[PDB]
């Protein structure tokens, strides 16, 4: 085992001479540039340390467990700061990811930074990414108790996704937490954007029969059976 | 059936690093800013000290397990399979590879 | 001279083409004193291969034989294929069929040099680069107790640099090698900084003291 | 909302969408013959002042056959006269030419966005 | 319509994904004639790699191929005219110029020559690239050739000096395709690391790079009108509108796998080669897939082997001469005697599911 | 050549040594393009996940069946996806295209005496009784069917 | 007979129509000579 | 091992930083000195 | 960019007193001291009769970036050394 610092400046280079050597017949292999740059924490220096990350980077950047191993790298160090510029790059360079959204946010949210990951949920959801996103995003809410900012998102969120599993989601909130008033007003919403974007033939006609269902059946509930029965022939006409 | 893909892989383990968080906040509770900059565009966060050290402290422990769960499937992944004759580790390795195949 | 099958060559073989393969008979009569390459193929593709068919006769299979020593008349590796058979075990159930109608000493040390053989993969570079792998580390280990036990004495010599094979050898430990800075990063990295160097030059004390 | 801009700068969702789907007669014109004109001129001007450097630069005799003094310095406080030394012929002219390779290091100021699209990603064992 | 823009009162009013799609039924696609086979030409070796038209006066087309030789012929009657040889590997791409007589071929052997047409005899032959080399594109009105191959670079070439004169470094694959344009940007180029570049050549740095294909960007076309340029990955064909790098438009290409070629018309016809053999010709301005065609390969050949390797339109644009696997020149003619009755193509139906607009 | 000898010692040689294709080493840059030209076929019709790894493992297969044809063994992999089968016997045909007609070229060289190295002598003669017995085994085939 | 279906011509062509001195681009030969 | 394919070609962005020597090759010789243009 | 290069960054009390100084460039002169790569010598003197040739030492893109002149490789402005400088900052 190494005794003093000049057996270390020895042992040093034999290394970072044998890693070096098979980066440099081998650009890509991935995984050895990590272990060299685990190597290099190991030894303290994280100068060095971020050098590699970055070297490798420049061959390869679309290596998801490259950019994850270089986030946690700066993470395990308590250099946050270091890690925020970090994920920014991440997301900046490939947006489709979903990892890498994902990682941003669960470290600010084990900083409690709660207008972080609400700003960062933002940005994403602007860029349209899937139901996932938006999914997790109605779920940080309701963690948050922010009842009138969880409603802001599937304003949002059936203007992103229009389709019925994201306007009946809506419903099933709204029911969940049983305010009649705010129910049929997503009710009202729900069945008139179909009315009125009929043209565009984007729900189809087992779709659309989930919305009159989950209509009636709800006000079947609310103990008014004219409402309930009225509706059924307004969709058959409106749609025969 | 089938593999989990990269998004969804990419949710479960979103959630499931929330579940363990929520459990660390409800353990916490048994138990007991942004400034910019006007010289340069630099951003400041004020943090705690506390939560910067819990977070390094799990990215190290979850490492940790998966390290020692991984070595524990090495353990059980050379102890294991011995009906085919082999050259080395490798041999078995690679033929366990095979069998997978099948 | 034609020598017998024992089954101690027989076992050699079967773990030979293993390895070897099917088309490398010269690799197989190597491991296989007293036997031809050729003497290998045709024992293997005559009697042991596992895919051959070595067993009873189903009453269709003696209807479909005579059907076709009758149509192909003495054709036997023919029939053979068309059985899906060996061909000397076809003719000899031919020859019984008809019937019907009736009025360590030396081996253990051939074996215990196939058996090291056929676990040794490497060749003359590989086993080589592990012999100069080997005594660079023992040159290496003999170089640093050398300048421990003149530490003993007091007197410090340091440890020599490999010399340069070439005209622009990088010394990696002197220097960043190619110096890939991150990216300028809003976030404002400056206390996480000055923590680090503080962390780093506290670990160059220590290693310098207890030795790690 | 605190920091709503400094995240993901680079990247927006115009740069998604296509710009005919609004429009099919969207008109992309062809360059008119004047603005091909000034861009013929400025290129040929540029690379034949680069074939002019490879072929003066070359010891080849034959070579100069196929073919910015008095500048300011110190915010003009020194007018300075440039002038050529006349080369010794059996020398080596240009001294400091070697052949040695140089690493060279990577410029990247800003991220390129890699812009693919969300996601017809069911797959069984097939492949 | 309006409702959506007084309830779901947006801060766009474009970019929600309704109002994007009721612009597109909004909008019908201009109607274009159906393709059909006329000729097929069987002459190589080894496989049609490449397709060149004669830019002036149309008499000829040539066909570099896999058997090393080009191979000259006649455009009308689809005779033989001559056999040009003098690579040694698989001929890659070839270019034919209009202020030249000149020929321009490529190959894998590392070699870019040039041909001297009045005399059918390699003159001029050019020296640099590090690997095998894929495209030629002739710059129109400078005297320059680009070329590009595995090496990554693009090399833009002097003709009468055959120096290569400016080297581009931006890519990190080999690439695939490269085109010459009059104005900034002068060189397109595709390479396999999904990206698209615009270069400025004065600089020899990028103006734009265009991340949106995810695989390797195989074929780009540049349209004769209208000033843009349409590249195609394994699947998606979009249309770049240049001197700004802007997305024009996303095609309708779904289940097209591996697009080999395209090739664009006068007519706003975009036609794309598929390795499956099914090529397709889609209406450039709006995208609409109008007509999927299925080759026949030969008499008896592999089932790979029908598939479309290079395309180029003549200079009327009413023939489209494709070069395949199967050692085969088909041509294909665009019938007169179609209506917009009774030949209306693929109907007009674009939908959410595919994220695509 | 006097002036390349003095300024090869006063400069060094460059680095930039970009061999040309010969008689030498032409088989060996067709088989750098040719697994080049299968490696992207089949990394593209990939849906996704493929790494250095399996892009490596995929083209021992094309090696594999290079082999099964010289030595007219049906090459049928068990498991084997039938896009990429498709791929790789596209591209065996087109070396087989290659490998046969060079035997033919090469072999109306040695008629003529016109300059054949000893080598391609030893080696027109180990293609052509792979062709022989190949047109041999297809003869007994026709007959068997 | 043959595939394709009679629409379209199938040609196979082994041989060259013309002479490989004929020029493909025929010189611009603008003054008339009489030498 | 030793005996390997290639997983990527040489680039020629290496190339391009070098400094260059200026050897002259017998292929580069001035030949074929005029263009000729099409009418 | 070989045909696109900086103008030399030399400074006022190297060039010294006189108006006109005549200065030779050689397109590929000496190596740099920093980083021993080529580049355009220039050379001086600052009187018609003086017995002091001025060589430039360093490249321009060395100069630039420590922020020097090439000659005396003093700081452009304040005119000290760079060890003095990065140790008054
Ligand atoms: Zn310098
Ligand atoms: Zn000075």
């Amino acid at each position: 085992d190494i005794l003093d610092l000049e057996e270390l400046r020895e042992y040093q280079r034999r290394k970072r001479t044998e890693y070096e050597g098979y980066l440099k017949r081998n650009r890509l292999d991935m995984g050895q540039w990590i272990r060299y740059a685990q190597f290099e924490i190991e030894q303290h220096d994280m100068r060095r340390a971020r050098s590699i990350f970055e070297r490798a980077l420049l061959v390869d950047s679309s290596f998801i467990p490259l950019w994850i191993r270089y986030i946690d790298a700066e993470l395990k160090v308590k250099c946050i700061n270091h890690a925020r510029n970090l994920m920014n790059r991440a997301i900046s360079t490939l947006p489709r990811v979903d990892k890498l959204w994902y990682k941003y946010l669960i470290v600010e949210e084990s900083l409690n930074n709660v207008e972080i990951v609400r700003s960062l949920y933002t940005k994403w959801c602007s860029l349209e990414p899937g139901v996932n996103a938006w999914n997790s995003f109605v779920d940080f809410e309701i963690r948050q108790k922010n009842w009138n900012g969880v409603r802001e998102i599937y304003s949002k969120y059936v203007m992103a996704h229009p389709q019925m599993q994201t306007w009946l989601k809506w419903v099933r909130f709204e029911n969940r937490h049983g305010n009649t008033e705010f129910t049929r007003s997503v009710y009202s919403l729900a069945i008139d954007t179909v009315a009125n974007l009929q043209n565009l033939q984007i729900w189809s006609d087992m779709e659309v029969a989930k919305l009159v269902n989950s209509f009636a059946h709800w006000e079947a509930a609310q103990q008014e059976y004219e409402r309930s029965s009225a509706l059924y022939q307004i969709a058959i006409e409106k749609w025969p | 059936r089938g593999g989990i893909s990269y998004d969804q892989l990419a949710k479960l383990s979103y959630e499931k690093t929330l579940r363990n968080l929520a459990t660390q906040t409800q353990n916490s509770s048994k138990q007991d800013k942004v400034q910019k900059d006007t010289k340069t565009g630099k951003i400041t966060i004020a943090d705690d000290d506390k939560l910067v050290n819990k977070l390094a402290v799990s990215l190290q422990s979850e490492s940790k397990k998966r390290y020692e769960a991984r070595k524990r499937q090495m353990q059980n992944a050379k102890t294991l399979y011995g009906v085919e004759s082999f050259i080395n580790d490798k041999n078995k390795q690679f033929n366990e590879k095979l069998s997978r195949e099948s | 001279k034609g020598g017998v099958w024992t089954n101690v060559e027989d076992q050699i073989l079967k773990a030979a083409v293993q390895k070897y393969g099917t088309h490398q008979w010269s690799k197989v009569a190597s491991l296989l004193q007293k036997k031809t390459a050729r003497q290998s193929e045709l024992r293997w593709n005559e009697y042991l291969n596992p895919k051959l068919n070595f067993t009873e006769f189903s009453k269709e299979e003696d209807a479909q034989l005579l059907d076709l020593a009758r149509e192909l008349p003495n054709q036997w590796r023919t029939i053979a294929d068309m059985m899906a058979r060996p061909a000397q075990v076809c003719v000899e159930r031919y020859n019984r069929l008809l019937e019907s109608e009736d009025s360590e000493d030396e081996e253990k040390e051939m074996l215990a040099e196939a058996r090291a053989r056929l676990l040794n993969t490497q060749g003359k570079k590989a086993t080589r680069k592990i012999r100069e792998r080997m005594l660079e580390e023992s040159k290496r280990i003999a170089e640093l107790q050398k300048r421990r036990e003149l530490k003993q004495a007091g007197i410090n010599v340091a440890i020599k640099k490999p010399k340069k094979k070439y005209g622009t050898d990088i010394d990696y430990n002197e220097d960043i090698v190619y110096e890939q800075a991150p990216m300028p990063g809003i976030y404002d990295t400056s206390t996480e900084d000055r923590q680090i160097k503080k962390k780093f030059e506290q670990f160059e004390r220590k290693v310098n003291r207890k030795g790690l | 909302a605190i920091l709503t801009d400094q995240i993901a700068k680079n990247v927006k969702l115009d740069d998604f969408i296509p710009k005919r789907q609004s429009n099919f007669e969207l008109s992309v014109p062809l360059p008119t013959k004047a603005e091909i004109q000034e861009c013929t001129a400025r290129t040929k001007s540029y690379i034949q002042r680069l074939v002019n450097a490879k072929l003066a630069n070359s010891n080849n005799r034959a070579s100069s056959r196929y073919v910015a003094p008095a500048n300011l310095l110190l915010n003009n406080s020194h007018h300075i006269e440039v002038v050529s030394k006349q080369m010794d012929p059996l020398l080596p002219r240009f001294v400091g030419k070697k052949a040695r390779k140089v690493v060279a290091p990577t410029e990247n100021d800003e991220v390129v966005p890699v812009l693919h699209m969300d996601g017809g990603e069911a797959d069984p064992n097939e492949w | 319509s309006a409702f959506v823009n007084k309830i779901f009162q947006p801060e766009v009013a474009e970019e929600l994904i309704v109002n994007r799609y009721e612009k597109l039924l909004s909008q019908r696609p201009e109607w274009h004639a159906p393709w059909k086979l006329s000729r097929v030409i069987n002459g190589h070796l080894g496989w049609v790699r490449c397709v060149a038209i004669d830019p002036v006066d149309n008499e000829w087309f040539i066909t570099g191929s896999n058997d090393t030789t080009m191979k000259v012929w006649d455009l009308a009657t689809g005779k033989l005219k001559t056999t040009l040889a003098g690579h040694v590997m698989t001929v890659r791409d070839v270019a034919v110029s209009d202020r030249h007589p000149y020929l321009f071929s490529v190959s894998e052997d590392k070699t870019v020559k040039c041909w001297d047409l009045e005399k059918n005899q390699i003159i001029r032959d050019y020296y640099g690239h590090l690997s095998g080399v894929r495209t030629v594109s002739i710059h129109p009105t400078l005297d320059l050739i680009a070329t590009a191959g595995r090496d990554s670079v693009i090399k833009l070439w002097d003709m009468r000096t055959r120096i290569p004169v400016i080297t581009l470094v931006g890519h990190k694959g080999p690439i695939n395709q490269v085109q010459c344009t009059p104005v900034d940007p002068q060189v397109v180029s595709s390479s396999t690391d999904a990206t698209v570049r615009l270069w400025d050549v004065v600089a020899g740095k990028t103006m734009k790079v265009l991340t949106h294909h995810k695989r390797s960007v195989r074929a780009t076309a540049l349209h004769p009108k209208e000033f843009s340029v349409a590249s195609a990955c394994t699947d998606d064909i979009r249309s770049w509108g240049l001197a700004e790098g802007s997305l024009l438009t996303n095609f309708e290409s779904e289940k097209t796998g591996i697009i080999n070629t395209l090739s664009i018309n006068q007519d706003d016809v975009l036609f794309a080669g598929g390795d499956n053999g099914v090529l397709s010709f889609y209406d450039y301005k709006s995208g609409h897939k109008y007509q999927s065609l299925a080759t026949r390969e030969m008499v008896g050949s592999l089932e790979g082997e029908r598939s479309v390797l290079c395309s180029t339109f003549d200079k009327t644009g009413l023939r489209l001469i494709t070069g395949e696997a199967d050692k085969s020149i088909k041509i294909w003619k665009q019938d007169e005697t179609a209506t917009k009755e009774s030949e209306p193509g693929l109907a007009w139906n674009p939908n959410l599911s595919a994220k695509r607009f | 050549y006097i002036g390349n000898l003095i300024t090869r010692q006063f400069e060094g040689r460059s680095n930039e040594i970009v061999k040309t294709t010969t008689k030498q080493r032409l088989d060996a840059y067709y088989d750098l393009e040719l697994r080049n030209s299968v490696m992207d076929d089949i990394l593209e019709m990939m849906p996704e996940s493929i790494r250095q790894k399996k892009a490596r493992t995929i083209l021992q297969h094309l090696s594999e069946a290079w082999r099964c044809w010289k030595a007219n063994i049906p090459w049928d992999v068990p498991g084997m996806p039938a896009p990429i089968k498709k791929i790789i016997e596209r591209y065996i045909k087109s070396k087989a295209d290659a490998w046969v007609s060079a035997a033919h070229y090469n072999r109306e060289r040695i008629k003529r005496g016109a300059h054949v190295e000893k080598t391609m002598v030893k080696k027109n003669l180990g293609r052509l009784t792979r062709l022989w017995i190949k047109n041999e085994q297809e003869r007994q085939r026709q007959i068997q069917k | 007979e043959h595939p394709y279906g009679k629409e379209v011509e199938v040609l196979m062509e082994t041989k060259n129509t013309q002479s490989p001195q004929t020029p493909l681009v025929e010189p611009v030969t603008e003054r008339t000579k009489l030498q | 091992t030793s005996h390997r394919p290639q997983l990527e070609a040489r680039s020629g962005a290496k190339a391009a930083a070098y400094t260059p020597t200026g050897i002259e090759h017998a292929r580069l010789l001035p030949g074929h000195t005029t263009l000729k243009y099409r009418k | 960019d070989e045909i696109n290069e900086p103008p030399p960054n030399i400074c006022e009390q190297c060039l010294g007193d006189e108006a006109n100084i005549r200065m030779t460039k050689i397109p590929q002169g000496s190596e740099c001291k920093i980083c021993t790569l080529p580049f355009t010598l220039y050379h001086f003197k600052t009187s018609k009769r003086s017995n002091n040739i001025i060589k430039t030492l360093i490249c321009v893109r060395c100069a630039t970036q420590r922020n020097i002149c090439q000659c005396c490789m003093l700081d452009s402005r304040w005119h000290i050394p760079i060890q003095l400088r990065d140790h008054l900052i």
